[PDB]
């Protein structure tokens, strides 16, 4: 099932603690709120004090990594930059 | 005591849900709320010093939650008007429960130490008491009030010679059973500790044979009638 | 954190930008599996082909003609304007090697792999 889906590429910046390990791949059909979990996971931060967004703006949760692309990133070369804040 | 009541409430949100586990209270009410399975689940695993858990009128489906080794050894629990509560769910219920994990070595009930049970306007029958005699050593204070299938026939396992209700009962609510009548009041004779029977509303159940009990029982214990119906020790 | 009223994923992580992914059907058999590019693999594991098989026998190594490759890869949405696909030949006479993506070789090329239960 997922582990068979297609993946994205994504890369993942602080916006003014960090994130070592920023270059991250998963499912096209992984959704904001997943990727801010694990996220949250690794950081040890609850998921309240956490978000996601494209171009300084908020992504909302049910958006699928397919969206994002689709939506801000067309066609543009891997990897899709995405930024999160605490 | 710490008593979170939230009955009646429209709306149980997250920061409900922390705000219960912050404090930690020695009594929840969650009666008549939207309460779902997840939430009380989520609210027992973080719960270990709750003590007296109230869910008149939700559904079995989120009190079905209880029914894990994960349910703590409550010392109060109503269910009142729990809708598809019944028999076979009294037994999930009062069961051990079958999640055990493979540390975890008890396999009794987590209702064991119930002390006060709250039963009124449920679908049960004589198979749920056989449970709660099982089950229940400590039982107390018990409530069966709006319930149509219990008899004179109840009374006489739960005062039966062998039980342990037949000692602990202290508190017995009966009030507008149909199928009880005077007779049960015999069986309660039987009840070293019983110190209140409340009959109010049962038909079949007369003033008259209230006031026989008290002149019976007169010798040993005052039991009189605070009002038609309702015998309370002195 | 709480649950409100009314309520599987594998998630790489790495320090070093991640390898590009290829979503093929070698089979009818198997469907649809994501792959790297071996020459990709050796390249970050600064390894040669030989030491690879040898020393990592578990890793699928899947050799297919590089025009299927190609026709299946341009069949994604996700490489429609790639400059990645310029880099093969869809003409091309020659056999392509890909590597099975799995957590073992997510694992062999330093990335964390990170999973998330409801």
């Amino acid at each position: 099932y997922y582990r068979y889906d297609e993946q994205l590429n994504l890369c993942l910046e602080r916006l003014s603690s960090v994130l070592q390990n920023k270059y991250v791949r998963c499912s096209v059909r992984a959704e904001v709120r997943h990727l801010r979990r694990v996220l949250c996971h690794r950081l040890m931060l609850n998921p309240q004090h956490v978000q996601l967004l494209f171009d300084n703006e908020v992504l909302p949760d049910h958006m699928t990594m397919k969206q994002i692309w689709l939506s801000r990133w067309f066609g543009k070369p891997s990897p899709l930059l995405l930024q999160y804040s605490v | 005591g710490t008593r979170i009541d939230l009955n009646h409430c429209k709306s149980i949100t997250p920061l409900m849900l922390s705000g219960i586990i912050r404090r930690q209270p020695v009594s929840l009410d969650l009666s008549w709320t939207n309460i779902s399975k997840k939430q009380l689940s989520w609210l027992i695993n973080r719960l270990p010093g709750l003590r007296d858990l109230v869910l008149s009128g939700c559904s079995w489906i989120a009190v079905s939650a209880l029914c894990s080794s994960s349910c703590p050894l409550l010392r109060t629990l109503d269910v009142q008007w729990v809708e598809g509560l019944k028999d076979a769910q009294m037994r999930d219920l009062l069961s051990p429960p079958t999640d055990n994990r493979p540390g975890q070595m008890d396999n009794r009930s987590k209702l064991r130490n119930i002390v006060e049970l709250r039963l009124a306007g449920l679908d049960i029958t004589d198979a749920s008491l056989r449970l709660i005699i099982r089950h229940m050593p400590l039982l107390s204070k018990l409530h069966l009030s709006y319930c149509n299938h219990v008899t004179d026939q109840s009374i006489n396992l739960l005062t039966a010679v062998g039980t342990t209700t037949r000692d602990s009962l202290t508190e017995i609510n009966l009030s507008d059973c149909n199928k009880v009548t005077d007779q049960c009041l015999s069986f309660f004779k039987r009840c070293g500790n019983i110190c209140h029977i409340d009959l109010r509303y049962c038909k079949q159940v007369t003033k008259e044979g209230c006031e026989q009990f008290i002149a019976e029982m007169s010798v040993s214990v005052q039991f009189g009638q605070v009002e038609e119906k309702l015998l309370q020790k002195l | 954190n709480p649950p409100g009223p009314e309520d599987v994923f594998e998630f790489e992580f790495s320090e070093t930008p991640l390898l590009p992914c290829y979503n093929i059907q070698v089979s009818v058999a198997q469907g649809p599996r994501n792959w790297l590019l071996l020459s990709d693999v050796l390249k970050k594991l600064k390894m040669s082909s030989r030491i690879f098989r040898c020393n990592f026998p578990n890793v699928e190594i899947v050799t297919i003609a590089e025009a299927e490759f190609y026709r299946q890869v341009s069949a994604s949405l996700l490489f429609s304007c790639s400059k990645d696909l310029e880099a093969f030949n869809p003409e091309s006479k020659e056999l392509l090697d890909l590597v099975e993506f799995t957590n073992e070789i997510q694992t062999l090329l330093g990335s964390s792999v990170e999973w998330l239960h409801p």
